[PDB]
RNA sequence: UUACUUAUUCAAUGAAGCGGAGCUGGAAUUCAUUUUCCACGUUCUAGCAUUCAAGGUCCCAUUCGGGGCUGAUCCGGGUU
RNA sequence: CUAAGGGUCGGGUACGAUCAACUUAGAACUGGUACGGACAAGGGGAAUCUGACUGUCUAAUUAAAACAUAGCAUUGCGAUGGUCAGAAAGUGAUGUUGACGCAAU
RNA sequence: CUUGUGACGGCCCGUGAAAAUCCACAGGAAGGAAUAGUUUUCAUGCCAGGUCGUACUGAUAACCGCAGCAGGUCUCCAAGG
RNA sequence: AUGGGGAAGCUCCGUUUCAAAGGCCUGAUUUUAUGCAGGCCACCAUCGAAAGGGAAUCCGGUUAAGAUUCCGGAACCUGGA
């Protein structure tokens, strides 16, 4: 119960990965997934419209 | 609230400073299936937790006896 | 063994209310549990909870809708008449 | 003699309204630069039941422009929202069911929820479950907007208002009939201390204006005047007509 | 093409250094006596190096830089595999199968994995791969 | 017709229904073309199609909800995702696609 | 009659980007050249966005630290 | 007294051994024809009047056919508002509201 | 049998409180070693913990009904046939 | 309660509302005890539950009459070192 979480080892409240007691490793599995490719079609995005800016 | 098994560690918990007190108890008790013998129990009373080292074989309970600090203010049963 | 000739869900009502009164609620009781096809996964796992709110069973997405079914028929309208006017904004 | 019960409503005692489990006051992003330039992205993290209202109420989180932090307000889910869907807010946004933008941006035709009555009250007009308005002409110079509300009477608000493109979640509630007291009962529960109600004519004079007779009746004409006095209006008060709507209605 | 190559850098999806960008070191298709599944042997970095500025001079500098690498058997589909690619020939030798097991082997194959992450970061070369992937 | 194409895939080739095989065949490179749903989720989505454009596959948007992408290899399931390894008599590869 | 804002009245906001002019674009057609009007960072995805900002530049007397200017055009202080 | 209804193990890649449950039905015998043996425990039928129903009230002579109720119908109002509160007010209820709404019959 | 608990399921125009408080996570300001530096979310060790209630009845006699009044007054425990 | 706004007035209205509403982390002191330096945070009273929320205790023994409170034993929580 939330004040026995502080009589305990800080290793009773995560686990190792990234984001450890705070998501469950499937929603962190999703956000690397999702912020790569989003930050890889970012950049699809510029160089094609500096394509339609340097070709209109 | 504690129980102990190296032999060793426990030793070292007996001249471990706070410790002023200690007691061994003999209790009555039953070997396998058939006979009983001779169970001990080896209690350091440390200042916070009261740890207890079960020493099963009667004999090393001999030779455990003699190895408690003589400072030490055993109570025997 | 079909257990009643007509009265349907409504059985619990008993003689109560009126046939009227009945028929009206089976009819939009029979919409208000049945399951619906999850627009985003395919699966009929969406249900009910409260004056129009369908969630889906696994997916867990959620999507505001009717008092009683998913679509009310006004939104649909609604929908494709939004589609209609801002097909004038791009083309 | 006694004070009759519409009087007794208003220095609202036992009459007040039911709002313990209330998720909140519906309202839209306040009308900051963001909104009346570009335009801003939410997120609906999740519709959910407001507790005495018809309709979901939709929860849909933005970042703050001004500092780092997420601020959330509470909208009125538009029908078809859902949840994850994003939420594009202000002048230069686009027609989709969910967003909110000027009455000005959208042609006529466009259909509408949550519209504010004057621009930055946040929203006013349509909320109700099922309701919406329309839009039915601009007036460019004086840049107005003229629409059709729920009831059918055609005001002209602002361009500079905002509105919620679509229509409100739980539409058709009150098809279904409610059939037993006590969902009348469970209804007002979470409303106000308005049910039930006695028929002022069960009353004693002393009660009501309709009060006693050695039988039930209005004794005089059930139509009050508009300019009546505080224990006179019961009845059709100001009624222009009365007897069976026959014939159709609808506003020409 | 077959494109899990000694060249590939992949971003960890799973476990611990999920999250982190690695570069393929030696991929065994198929099979494995142990892990019986498509695996890559990576060394990706484990905490990146921290930005530098102007402001930051001196030993500073020497100690925002600082990379701790790690080396790591992975089954692919816990890799993502990326568009960019960097070179493997500094430790080629260094990250093999027999560098796994018997831990000592491992503490000097980061050793020469950290002389070239630091070799290749100071004067950017890779730039992209000595950053934090935020999630 | 598209499905009749792929009805022709069905009965004479090599395919994979699903997500989690058919990037084995994207990382194997087996794949000659994959088959993405409507509905299927724009993250499983892009990440096919990064993983496509890795092995140089193109990638066909099918136009319909994962559960008529069902009837259309001919399985009673819903698919997300075809993947053609082998392309039977056919011409999928080799015609709009 | 119909305009004006400063009285009075109402709305909102932890009074945040108002008004006026200008850089650059471009629709525009030139009857000497500009006579104007629009514009002038974000829309496949339930990620991430904070340390006066990294950069560029100038100073302190070269320490670690630290500061201008710019990055963020100007003018009016009528919060809208 | 009979019958029907179960658990447990080992069997190369038909069955056996044991353990533990009150249900239900059938059949004999038997009695001063008695046995839901005390206790426990519905009178039924046909109508007329009347209110649909469950609910409500006159504590302490009225529990009803009276009130309510769902259902039906009417009225008022887009907020610079409708109804209602205050002696007043930079005052208040409806209102965390907005006509699938609030108020009034 | 009681009671607790779980995985489900039915129900609503009803979908069925708040805050104190504790935890974690993203972040990466900053602080830190080899002649030796960091660590008290691991273990062991030391002191301290005020004020106020605490008896008993709780009812055909300890309450309210002029009373040691057949009335009234909120609740937990619960054996065998 | 409060800036306020009403009211002849006892008082009535408002509770963050037409208000210049406050305070934590440490640094700058080595005239010295604590000014200034930042960077923060704008949360605006308070009262309201012995059935809601909530840090942590147990068995044995003992009294004419008290006990999860005393005695015996064995724990635990919090604040400080
Ligand atoms: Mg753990
Ligand atoms: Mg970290
Ligand atoms: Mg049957
Ligand atoms: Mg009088
Ligand atoms: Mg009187
Ligand atoms: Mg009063
Ligand atoms: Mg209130
Ligand atoms: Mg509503
Ligand atoms: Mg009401
Ligand atoms: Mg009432
Ligand atoms: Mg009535
Ligand atoms: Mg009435
Ligand atoms: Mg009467
Ligand atoms: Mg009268
Ligand atoms: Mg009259
Ligand atoms: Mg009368
Ligand atoms: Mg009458
Ligand atoms: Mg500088
Ligand atoms: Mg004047
Ligand atoms: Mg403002
Ligand atoms: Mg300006
Ligand atoms: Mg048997
Ligand atoms: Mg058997
Ligand atoms: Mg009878
Ligand atoms: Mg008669
Ligand atoms: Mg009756
Ligand atoms: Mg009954
Ligand atoms: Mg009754
Ligand atoms: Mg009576
Ligand atoms: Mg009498
Ligand atoms: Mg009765
Ligand atoms: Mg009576
Ligand atoms: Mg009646
Ligand atoms: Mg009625
Ligand atoms: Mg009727
Ligand atoms: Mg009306
Ligand atoms: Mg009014
Ligand atoms: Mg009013
Ligand atoms: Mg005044
Ligand atoms: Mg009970
Ligand atoms: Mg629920
Ligand atoms: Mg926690
Ligand atoms: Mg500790
Ligand atoms: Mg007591
Ligand atoms: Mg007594
Ligand atoms: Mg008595
Ligand atoms: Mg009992
Ligand atoms: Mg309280
Ligand atoms: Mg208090
Ligand atoms: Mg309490
Ligand atoms: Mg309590
Ligand atoms: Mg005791
Ligand atoms: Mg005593
Ligand atoms: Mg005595
Ligand atoms: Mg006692
Ligand atoms: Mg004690
Ligand atoms: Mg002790
Ligand atoms: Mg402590
Ligand atoms: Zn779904």
């Amino acid at each position: 119960r939330p004040r026995q979480y502080a009589t305990v080892s800080k290793t009773h409240k995560t686990v190792s990965r990234a984001y450890g007691g705070s998501r469950c490793a499937n929603c962190v599995k999703e956000r690397i997934i999702r912020a790569f490719l989003i930050e890889e079609q970012k950049i699809v995005k510029k160089v094609v419209k500096e394509q339609t800016e340097a070709a209109k | 609230a504690r129980e102990i098994t190296d032999i060793k560690q426990f030793l070292e918990l007996t001249r471990r400073a706070d410790v002023k007190t200690a007691t061994v108890k003999i209790n009555k008790k039953l070997n396998k299936a058939g006979k009983p013998f001779r169970q001990t129990k080896f209690k350091v009373r440390g200042s916070s937790s009261l740890y207890t080292l079960v020493i099963n074989d009667a004999g090393k309970a001999k030779k455990l006896i003699q190895s408690l600090p003589p400072t030490l203010k055993v109570n025997r049963l | 063994a079909k257990r009643t000739k007509k009265v349907g869900i409504t059985g619990k009502y008993g003689v109560r209310y009126g046939s009227s009164l009945r028929r009206q609620v089976k009819k939009l009781e029979i919409q208000q549990h049945a399951r619906y096809d999850c627009s985003f996964c395919g699966k009929k796992t969406v249900k009910r909870g409260a004056a129009g709110i369908w969630t889906c069973s696994c997916c867990k997405k959620t999507v505001a809708g009717g008092a009683y079914t998913v679509s009310t028929a006004a939104a649909a309208t609604v929908r494709s008449t939004i589609r209609r006017l801002r097909e004038m904004v791009e083309a | 003699g006694r004070v009759i019960r519409n009087q007794r409503k208003g220095a609202g005692s036992i009459f007040t309204s039911h709002t313990r489990l209330r998720q909140g006051a519906a309202k839209l992003r306040t009308l900051d630069y963001a909104e009346r330039h570009g335009y801003i992205r939410g997120i609906v993290k999740q519709i959910v039941h407001d507790s005495g209202r018809g309709a979901p109420l939709a929860k849909v989180v933005f970042r703050d422009p001004y500092k780092y932090r997420l601020r959330e307000e509470i909208f009125i889910a538009n029908e078809g929202v859902h949840t994850g869907q994003f939420i594009y807010a202000g002048k230069k946004a686009s027609l989709n069911v969910g967003n909110v933008l000027p009455l000005g941006s959208v042609p006529e035709g466009t259909i509408v929820s949550n519209v504010e009555e004057k621009p930055g009250d946040r929203g006013a007009l349509a909320r109700a479950s099922g309701n919406y308005v329309i839009i039915i002409g601009h007036n460019p110079d004086e840049n107005k907007t003229r629409v059709r509300l729920p009831s059918g009477a055609k005001k002209v608000i602002s361009s500079d208002a905002r509105g919620v493109i679509g229509v409100i979640a739980g539409g058709g509630r009150v098809d279904k009939p409610l059939l037993k007291a006590g969902r009348a009962f469970h209804k007002y529960r979470l409303k106000r201390n308005s049910w039930p109600k006695t028929r002022g004519v069960a009353m004693n004079p002393v009660d009501h204006p309709h009060g006693g007779g050695n039988h039930q009746h209005i004794g005089k004409a059930s139509t009050i005047s508009r300019g009546a006095v505080s224990g006179q209006k019961a009845g059709l008060i100001a009624a222009r007509r009365t007897g069976l709507l026959r014939g159709s209605q609808k506003t020409q | 093409a077959k494109f899990l190559k000694a060249g590939k850098v992949a971003v960890v999806v799973r476990g611990r250094y999920a999250g982190k960008k690695v570069v393929i070191v030696k991929p065994h298709d198929e099979g494995s006596k142990s892990h019986p599944f498509g695996h890559a042997l990576v060394a990706g970095i484990e905490r990146y190096p921290l930005k530098v500025t102007k402001k930051h001079g001196a030993k500073k500098v020497a100690k925002r830089t600082k990379i701790k690498p790690f080396i790591k058997v992975v089954n692919y589909n816990h890799l993502l595999p990326t568009r960019y690619t960097l070179d493997v020939e500094a430790f080629k030798s260094v990250v093999s199968t027999e560098t796994f097991e018997q831990p000592s082997q491992r503490e000097e194959a980061k050793k020469v994995v950290k002389k070239a992450f630091e070799e290749r970061h100071q004067a950017g070369k890779n730039q992209w791969f000595f950053s934090k992937l935020r999630f | 017709s598209i499905n009749q194409k792929l009805a022709l895939v069905i009965k004479s080739g090599k395919y994979t229904l699903g997500y989690k095989s058919t990037v084995k065949s994207l990382r194997q490179g087996k794949s000659k073309l994959i088959i993405i749903a409507a509905n299927t989720p724009v993250l499983r989505k892009s990440e096919l199609e990064y993983y496509a454009m890795l092995s140089k596959t193109k990638v066909y948007y099918f136009q319909g909800g994962n559960n008529e992408l069902g009837t259309a290899v001919g399985k009673l399931f819903r698919v997300g995702v075809v993947s053609i390894l082998e392309a039977g008599d056919s011409d999928i590869l080799t015609t709009l696609a």
